[PDB]
């Protein structure tokens, strides 16, 4: 399955090409292990586990990348100047920051608690065509966070990864990046991990 | 509205954080009648270049004309009121509305009008029918603010001492530039509650921060856990007629960003200060490398060093848009500028993990001004009260030798009741005589 | 609340569809004194039968008597104030209160009470808490009303010089059926958007619809990109004393139906005004099959042709519960009926494709009369302004030659403005002494 | 406010179920000047211990002291006003606020200020800026109440004629314990909507839980349907001055509780009844294994025998957060009191299969008193009335011989009514001087 | 397994049926391949490739029908007006015309770029009794619209749909039915494909 | 795969051990049983056929809670009282009374019929490594509540089961928990089957 971008007039060629990939690249047995990976990678995030997620889930040359983009027109040319900033865009030393901070007695935000809870679907996956280590993976995700008796946040996203293969079995995360779908969120804050 | 700030701004009722009908109040003085940030000449650097702004809670169109000057209207049709411009930026020559087709120049005026011959004739004139437009558009090096009411001061005066605090970063060091877009995210918390945390807060840093100090050792590590001042000195706070004001932090150009920031920044910094100091002197080249931490009144904050640009845009008496920029100096190398912007949104963008902290502060503070009981406690704002000066030889203003301290907010809330007491920008001025003393 | 309306209703200010306290004030008088719009009898045929309508913002119970009648009630307990009946649609001669157990009939009398005999005895008196009754109940041509006003005209003398337009179709096509259920959606837009809406607005078709006219070639591709005005001709406006208006389309029978509805229904309507025109002439048998679009004063509009009955159920002042029906000739083949009901919706229910359009329209302009500088822009009302006429020999009440024209919005807001400047019916009529010179 | 409530609390405005003006002014004087529960001790056993309860919509700190006694602050820095403490209950000898790091004392006492000999020193004065501290604490058998009003009377006084009901199983039964932590929903009613159930609304259980009784078969299967009082006896209702009061359900100690907790329960109060009528007498002894309905005004509620307490914590006009917690006698078995506690939440908690049928009731009720035609209908109070004595010579306050009737609403409307039309206390006892007459 | 509606009383005969259809018809490979259609289908919707979604995924012989049913007594026999307004109730050319409207650029309503995001999951399937080649297909959809920075709807569905077999191995929508679970959506309307 | 609580400062001992157990315990096959399980399960739910969940998915022995968590300061070791309350904790019997109360014609709440949809994501199960008749299984679930014309609510939820094989070759719930996210839900009331 191919989209022909001049009849279908709101699909960008980037997300045409994509949905091609990830048509051909269809494996049953790939989709049985990729969903595998990401609901062991989505509870250990629930439960807070934040070292164990950046040390087994997450490779060293990680860039890990949340934009926001700026509403433009469809029909505006001219204005070229740049059109996203980056919520997040972290290399492995950026994360390990992120995460002390999460660990660290005196982050008066995590005092009670907060809770976590990650809803994972339409896990799709492809082998890379050149480097067939590579796994590249779309799944949406609904995160739900909650706190101080009363506060509720929900997130909805669409995560393109790159996970690769390593030698012994495991799969770590090489690239995540999330287009975020509300300009401005109405959630306090996007400090979660998608 | 009268007594809702004490005598020198020493003490505020937390109502004012929370009261529903003083933010109509709000609207009608503060918002109305002072200068308000709307963009930077780097983000409508083209002719019909425009960007999409808030003054208070309205919305303004603001639009590099043909001739290279800057006006700005009320995002607003005049025929029935529909919202004219959904982008946030782009480049246009003209808006036409979606309803019946009225067209208009990017100059405001409305130029085309759908079956005008056949059905209006001299029904219609159009020149009576341009784009409602911000009165009063000025920019401080390449900064642009508008303001409503066409008896406000000059922005150079309105800024009053605090442009002297400024210049070496803003004037100085050869241009700055605003990275776009901004990070967007709500916030449920009073537009004030962001305002007086920037004017002033370095009391703050090290005890909502500690945990963050501690993960990205950040130069502002030094006060961590309010245990030791840093081992620069105490700094500098100072604020000034019309409300605005800021902390000065010496030597940390790399502010509230991690130590994967500090060398390559330092480095830059320190190059430039040599530069500096033969132009501007020792001290306000040192002034430049410094980190500063202001708010221009009322809505618009900013760090300087971890350089960043915010506008505390109000919804409600609780719920606020905030609005996160960076800028750069113009001569930085292109990857330093990209590396500080999205350091900027790291630390205090919204997934930044330092504003992350914050939010508690902010919304619980807006919160308690909501309930009966809670809002008749006051805020007080004494930290180096007392002890403040002015007519320094040195540094202008009303001015505290710490920036752990409250000069600066003492005169956000002097100048806030000034405002709220007062019809007019007359009045303002009458009841500010003595401001300093 | 005096001067939000200006002289013949020419400008209107933004405010009105975004000001909380003149929402309260229009429960007021707008809807407690007018004629709020309930049913059909083709949806409570039989005794029993009952809907639950709003009027304004109360809930009312219409229930089909025994005798044949219709009468109303508000849908509260007279005990403790519980809501007494959750379905939208039914039949029962009864209706018990799930709190205590209280029962009262279809008639709204207090029945049954439980424990009426042990613990009452003469402590209760049941002729005195009967359902509160709406006092005034009225139909034209099977479309009941209500008002909660005794003191309302007749609701055929309230619909003024508009009868006249509505009659070829309402009258004399040989009855309607209303065809349920509704579509229901709420849209966070003032109840008065869509109204103005409806009651006048040919301008948008051509310019909010452009791309619903090209894809599914509705005979109003004609004004198209408001390019050309229909070959038919510019069509009328009208409107009325007690504020009912609407715009005629000649021969726009089809409507905003796409091209699938438009060679059945125009054969339908062909033969129909063939054996009209012998009964009540060219002019109106033409206007039986032309495409009115229109308000019945206040929250009530139609479309004729493209059959859709509308109302505009307020919320709150950005906040409206939007109900769309289709109707019916009560003689087209059972199979056109379904597929004008199905066409309706699919064009402005609430997964239409052309209501989709006229969201952000209302929306936005609703959301604008919120914000302070942006709710002192006038709306303008002004095509057509200086050219209508009254007494015209074929065409009653105030009349412009162009259904692409403002006539009806100057005159429903001029009935707006009467009404919110007056305290009863008396105060209105003399506000309204010279409505048309 | 003067007409909201009638004469004898015989009728009520549906309105005061809606009216948001009338909220603000319930906070002013009901809130403010009324007895409100806090906690048990058995909740704050120890020295440290802590809980945070809710005072009308303010938050406070209610801790126990080292020397056993227990103090209540506003939850509220004297800082800046940020919320001081984030847990629900705990233990801490001090409160660190996250913003600043002010040290308050578990006794409200600001210790420890950072900085303050190197910024403060004689800027600050410590023993000027404790917690602000709720001034009236009081318990009743242990529960524990505070006050914002100095003038109010003691504790006990308030109780009125309502203590002697409760002390059969609040004092006489040798200790109850409260089972925390509550079960804690929010419901879209107001406040009064709850208070008024639970104070006196036997006539509601036959009919509103009829498909509970069906299901669980509870001791309340007697009424179902409300066709038949129980064969125990119509029960009791009182009220008393201060607006506290309940009804008597003769024996039905197991109460909304299901079948398989009626022969344990029924077996333990059988046999400490016994007991009791020795030291306190039979019509005593019996109304401590008796299920009593009722609300100690104004907004705590409890069940005896199905033993639950509920806080009806105001939020806004039409939105409570409902507190319940199960409490239990101390000499219960352990198992007992689990399956106690467990039971409370199934029947009336925020998944309990009875609370979940009041949820349409209460938020119907509060919904119409927002409408604006609906909201001038009257609930009323007649259930009983005419037949209520006063100074009977078993039964003291104002007494009714049903627990299925409306003497306790009305006592609970008469002091709600005599408080809203008053500035203080002395203006409430001069409005209440002929309170039983 | 089966239900008995006469003791369960809450569960319509249609709805009883329906469950046994599904349960009796569970098979494993025809639950990972109607998994990957589904996921397919809603890639293609969120990037808003209508036109190749009405070409490939929809069959000529389409109903799309989406149902708001009217609140009536379970108890109340008598009234047997029509329950039901169709939001939807499209044959081919209905979509079309509302595909075209979708990519016009005088659809005001689209600029700036709509955001959408499908959440699909409890996939059931069963092959007919009958027609082999049609496949009967449930799922649940949590449909999440963005736009204009602070514009965020939730639609939230069931969809019972028949699938057909083409010839060459496509697979085509022939019926999609939602019965809209809220009466009154909160939404500003429902111009989306469910 | 074991996470470092020493390290992990945010994990709890229980959630850690319990990461371990699923990932262990992974097998494609359960996998999928487990997945048609809980479908199956959540569907019945949805048309509210109370009695045939209670008679075929529900086991003699079950044990059926629901929890909502005081929120404590993760610091605050000395006070020891309760920290749950339970908001259900059901044994067969008292599920019973549920269930009847559901469907009696006189449950007032009921009326007009009320619409449940039910997301259920993020499968985990593992054999018990003891008893290998019980399933361990780890489910997370959106709940969407409709009533009443313009009542929404949502509900969010990890429910924590351990199900048992039946001679015959059913499989019955024997325990489910639920550590309720919300502490204070903005729901009404919590009156579902979680
Ligand atoms: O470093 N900061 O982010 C900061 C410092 C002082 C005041 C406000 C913010
Ligand atoms: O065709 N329409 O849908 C329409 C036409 C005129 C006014 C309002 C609606
Ligand atoms: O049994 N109950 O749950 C109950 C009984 C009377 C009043 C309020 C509640
Ligand atoms: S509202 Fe803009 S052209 Fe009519
Ligand atoms: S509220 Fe209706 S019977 Fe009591
Ligand atoms: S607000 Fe509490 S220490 Fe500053
Ligand atoms: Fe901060
Ligand atoms: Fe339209
Ligand atoms: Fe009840
Ligand atoms: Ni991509
Ligand atoms: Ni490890
Ligand atoms: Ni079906
Ligand atoms: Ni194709
Ligand atoms: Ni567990
Ligand atoms: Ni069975």
């Amino acid at each position: 399955m191919m989209i022909n971008t001049q009849e279908d007039k709101l699909v960008s060629a980037h997300d045409a090409e994509e949905f091609h990939r990830f048509f051909v690249g269809h494996d049953s047995d790939l989709q049985q292990e990729v969903t595998t990976l990401l609901t062991r990678e989505a509870h250990l995030l629930d439960i807070q586990a934040y070292k164990a997620w950046l040390e087994h889930f997450v490779a060293p040359e990680i860039k890990y990348q949340v934009i926001s983009r700026e509403l433009r027109s469809t029909s505006e040319r001219r204005y070229q100047l740049n059109d996203a900033v980056n919520l997040y865009n972290e290399n492995y030393q950026q994360l390990k920051v992120r995460v002390e901070h999460q660990m660290d007695p005196q982050n008066w935000a995590n005092n009670p608690k907060i809770r976590f809870t990650r809803f994972v679907t339409n896990v799709t996956a492809a082998k890379d065509k050149s480097a067939p280590e590579i796994l590249h993976v779309r799944s949406n995700l609904i995160l739900h966070r909650a706190r101080r008796e009363n506060q509720v946040d929900v997130f909805y996203a669409t995560r393109e990864d790159k996970w690769k293969r390593i030698e012994g079995g495991g799969i770590k995360l090489v690239e995540r990046f999330v287009d975020y779908p509300e300009r401005i969120p109405q959630t306090h804050n996007l400090l979660v991990f998608l | 509205y009268q007594n809702l700030v004490s005598e020198a701004g020493l003490t505020q009722k937390l109502l004012i954080h929370g009261d529903k009908e003083l933010f109509q109040h709000e609207l009608k003085t503060i918002f109305a009648r002072n200068w308000l940030f709307l963009t930077h000449d780097s983000l409508i650097p083209s002719p019909g270049d425009y960007v999409k702004a808030k003054m208070g809670v309205d919305e303004v169109i603001v639009s590099r004309q043909n001739d290279g000057s800057v006006r700005a209207f009320l995002n607003v049709c005049r025929h029935r009121g529909k919202t004219l411009v959904h982008a946030e930026a782009g480049n246009a020559k003209g808006f036409v509305c979606g309803y019946h087709g009225w067209g208009y120049g990017s100059n405001g005026e409305l130029q085309s009008v759908p079956f005008e011959k056949e059905l209006y004739g001299d029904a219609i004139k159009k020149k009576c029918l341009g784009l409602k437009e911000v009165p009063r558009i000025e920019s401080f090096h390449g900064f642009i603010y508008g303001c409503f009411d066409a008896e406000a001061p000059p922005l150079i005066d309105y800024l009053g001492d605090a442009a002297w605090y400024l210049e070496p970063t803003f004037k100085y060091s050869g241009g700055l530039e605003l990275v776009g877009p901004p990070g967007k995210v709500v916030v449920k918390a009073n537009w004030k509650s962001f305002a007086e945390n920037f004017v002033g807060d370095g009391y703050h840093v090290g005890w909502t921060h500690a945990a963050a100090l501690r993960a990205g050792q950040s130069v502002f590590s030094s006060i961590a856990g309010n245990a030791k001042l840093p081992p620069e000195g105490a700094g500098l706070q100072m604020t000034s007629k019309y409300g605005s004001g800021m902390g000065v932090f010496w030597g940390y150009y790399s502010g509230n960003f991690s130590a994967d920031m500090i060398p390559d920044l330092m480095a830059f910094g320190a190059a430039k200060q040599e530069k500096l100091a033969k132009e501007i002197g020792d001290v306000r080249a040192r002034i430049y490398r410094s980190f500063l931490n202001g708010t221009i009144f009322p809505n618009n904050s900013f760090l300087t060093g971890s350089a960043a640009f915010r506008v505390w845009n109000p919804i409600d008496e609780n719920t606020t848009e905030v609005w996160t920029y960076a800028f750069v100096e113009k001569d930085m190398p292109e990857d330093l500028k990209r590396r500080v912007a999205d350091a900027v949104q790291r630390s205090i963008g919204p997934a930044g993990f330092w504003e992350s902290d914050d939010n508690e502060n902010m919304e619980t503070m807006s919160q308690n001004g909501k309930k009966y009981q809670s809002s008749n406690i006051d805020q007080i704002a004494s930290l180096g009260f007392g002890k403040d000066v002015y007519g320094d030889e040195c540094y202008p203003g009303v001015v505290g030798k710490s920036a752990i301290g409250e000069t600066s907010y003492r005169g956000f809330y002097r100048a806030y009741q000034a405002h709220i007491s007062s019809s007019n920008w007359a009045e303002f001025e009458n009841a500010s005589r003595n401001w300093h003393i």
